[PDB]
């Protein structure tokens, strides 16, 4: 296992343990990076008692970056997850200034009131980020809720057809922008992968 | 001819090489042979031959242990030859390596020897490193002395003995690409030679170069004479040999780059074959494919802006790299090393006759002139190919000391 460390914009570190055995979530993937960063921009800030779902944690990256920033945040990956989601909360412990929280949540299933944010990453790319996801969004979304997803536009096989279903999907519940390169992390940022906003 | 290119071992026993039966056919070898491989720095090994469908005709399949000891990689070349008549032993001296046994005690005889050896009538060679996996820990030994000389079976009545425990380039040496040189000397003479200068300036050192080009241009001796020349630690990976391990030993090993690069930095770590570790693969939800890229990407994102460990990676498809690679200042300098031109191909040939007695009549931009397709690699080896030439002529000489090269010997080499 191998830890990577997530500068914040203020110094200090978030260490993010890493297994290069587990499925897809057992390792940090460069969507995390860019949201993470981008929840840390001057011209975004405003997590601070706030609630947060995450879905798709895996390694808990943005999740945990958000219950850094003041935000009450549940990080929700599937069951084989659930003890990397715990072992980085205890990893980072020390930093959370709000609240963090695992639980289980397959798409397409259900298990409150409607949270602030919802945060995705690097969710949109097999056969359940489609039917299954979209279900579990138009669920805990309310009306005012700020929906986040970030995604890495992929170029192989299945994964581009993926990504044109789901945004033919997502008309049907939701509206969608995607916010420009420039409002991203500075360094953390790049031209493939895409912030963008939902609401309704 | 019993010329091979060393290929993956499915049958991973250490005491066991496949060819296929056609390339088994061309040298009479059959199914239990003992034969005598060579490899490089003079190495050999001994070992029994089989039959396997799943092998290119060309090909050699051996496990990581007799490649370690012919030291030799994933898609190198040995020799094979039959081995007819080696000898029971009659007791055989053998230690563990220091590496290994660290911090483990008990039977080693019982608990790895004497299961490793038991009826199995292994082919062993003085100076082999042999491993043995089971008994909660895989230690690996050494056989220092034999009872035959070299070579030995260990049969049973052979008794084991157990006691101890065991442990430049430079630019002239590159042609053909005087430009291309230049231009990675530039990229990394400052982040090797004056590293602090970019918190002081406040610029963002280069932290991953790829080298592209088709294989034998060079890319390797590049990138060592960068480090010999400029003072600074080499560390190489290939990427079929880490790929080649299981998950968990190749973390093991690309770790221990990074830690040693950074223990004696400023260090230049070099990936053969970037594209065996990080294919332009699609992603989909499963447990089957292994995470070596995230590694890469962990491991290099953490040296950050300090600038004395540069990664340099070479590739023969660039637009077959995972797109993770290039992106956040990874890999973002690529300089290409194509085939050489006319004067590259001179350049190169100076190189590889430089300690041979040329003769009068050696005309070398001639054969630069009838060089097309080629690359450094096969310039080398049409420079050794003419040399052996002319040891075949003062072999021919026993009609009843050193050598000279002449022309002839090359236009037999241009003519394969
Ligand atoms: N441009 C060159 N100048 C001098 N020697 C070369 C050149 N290209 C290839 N060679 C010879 O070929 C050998 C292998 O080249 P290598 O560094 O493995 O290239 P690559 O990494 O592109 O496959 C070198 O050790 C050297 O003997
Ligand atoms: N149907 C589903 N229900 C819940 N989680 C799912 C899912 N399909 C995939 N996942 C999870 O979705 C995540 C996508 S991998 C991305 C992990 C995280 N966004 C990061 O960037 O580090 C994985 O952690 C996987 O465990």
């Amino acid at each position: 296992m191998f830890v990577r460390v997530l500068e914040k914009r203020d110094g200090t570190v978030l260490r993010l343990q890493q297994y290069s055995s587990g499925g897809v979530g057992c390792v940090v993937w460069d969507a995390a990076i860019v949201l993470s960063k981008y929840l840390e921009t001057p011209e975004f800030s405003a997590l601070s008692r706030r609630s947060v779902l995450e879905l798709g944690s895996g390694t808990g990256a943005v999740g945990l970056m958000a219950a850094t920033l003041g935000a009450d945040v549940v990080v929700t990956d599937l069951e084989e997850l659930q003890d990397l989601l715990k072992m980085n909360i205890n990893m980072n412990k020390h930093l959370v200034t709000g609240s963090v929280q695992a639980k289980v949540l397959k798409w397409g299933e259900e298990v409150p009131s409607p949270p602030d944010f919802i945060l995705m990453a690097d969710c949109i790319y097999y056969e359940e980020s489609l039917e299954p996801l979209l279900k579990t969004l138009k669920d805990i979304s309310g009306f005012e809720t700020c929906i986040i997803c970030c995604y890495e536009q992929r170029t192989m096989g299945k994964n581009p057809e993926i990504e044109k279903k789901y945004f033919e999907l997502l008309q049907l519940d939701f509206d969608f922008e995607k916010i420009p390169l420039e409002k991203h992390d500075e360094e953390y940022r790049s031209e493939d992968i895409h912030i963008i906003y939902i609401r309704k | 001819p019993n010329r091979l290119i060393v290929d993956e071992a499915i049958n991973e026993d250490n005491s066991v090489v496949s060819l296929s039966q056609p390339k088994m056919d061309e040298l009479q070898l059959f199914r239990g042979d003992t034969v005598l491989l060579k490899g490089k720095k003079r190495r050999e090994a001994v070992c029994i031959v089989l039959s396997d469908d799943t092998c290119s005709d060309e090909k050699i399949r051996m496990n990581r242990v007799v490649r370690n000891n012919l030291r030799v990689r994933l898609g190198d070349v040995i020799s094979i030859q039959p081995c007819p008549d080696v000898k029971y032993g009659k007791r055989i001296h053998v230690l563990p390596i220091d590496d290994t046994v660290e911090g483990i005690t008990g039977n080693l005889f019982e608990v790895y020897l004497k299961p490793y050896f038991l009826e199995a009538y292994r082919p062993i060679r003085k100076g082999d490193i042999f491993l043995v996996r089971g008994g909660m820990r895989a230690v690996e030994f050494k056989v220092v002395e034999t009872d035959p000389s070299p070579y030995c079976i260990v049969a049973p009545d052979t008794v084991i003995h157990c006691e101890g425990e065991p442990i430049e380039v430079g630019y002239d040496d590159i042609g053909g690409c005087r430009k291309q040189l230049a231009q990675i000397k530039e990229m990394v003479e400052l982040p090797l030679r004056h590293p602090a200068l970019f918190k002081a300036i406040g610029v963002k050192p280069p932290r991953g170069i790829l080298l592209y080009g088709p294989p034998g241009t060079g890319k390797t001796l590049i990138a060592r004479a960068v480090a010999n020349e400029t003072g600074a630690f080499f560390f190489l990976i290939n990427g079929p040999e880490i790929m080649s391990k299981l998950a968990g030993e190749s973390e093991s090993n690309l770790r221990k780059a990074f830690e040693e690069a950074e223990k004696n930095a400023p260090a230049i770590i070099f990936i053969d074959e970037l594209d065996a570790i990080a294919p332009k693969r699609e992603k989909t939800h499963g447990e089957v494919e292994r995470r070596i890229v995230s590694q890469l990407l962990t491991l290099m994102d953490g040296l950050k802006q300090r600038a004395h460990v540069i990664v340099m990676a070479a590739t023969n498809r660039p637009n077959s790299i995972d797109p993770a690679l290039r992106r956040f200042g990874r890999f973002d300098r690529e300089v290409d090393i194509g085939i050489p031109d006319a004067t590259g191909r001179l350049e190169i040939l100076q190189i590889h006759t430089k300690n041979m007695k040329l003769a009068d009549d050696v005309d070398l931009e001639q054969v630069a002139n009838e060089t097309h397709g080629h690359v450094g690699a096969d310039l080398a080896a049409l420079c050794s190919e003419a040399a052996l030439q002319a040891i075949r002529k003062k072999m021919d000489l026993i009609d009843l000391n050193s050598l000279a090269v002449t022309m002839d010997d090359f236009r037999w080499a241009l003519s394969q």
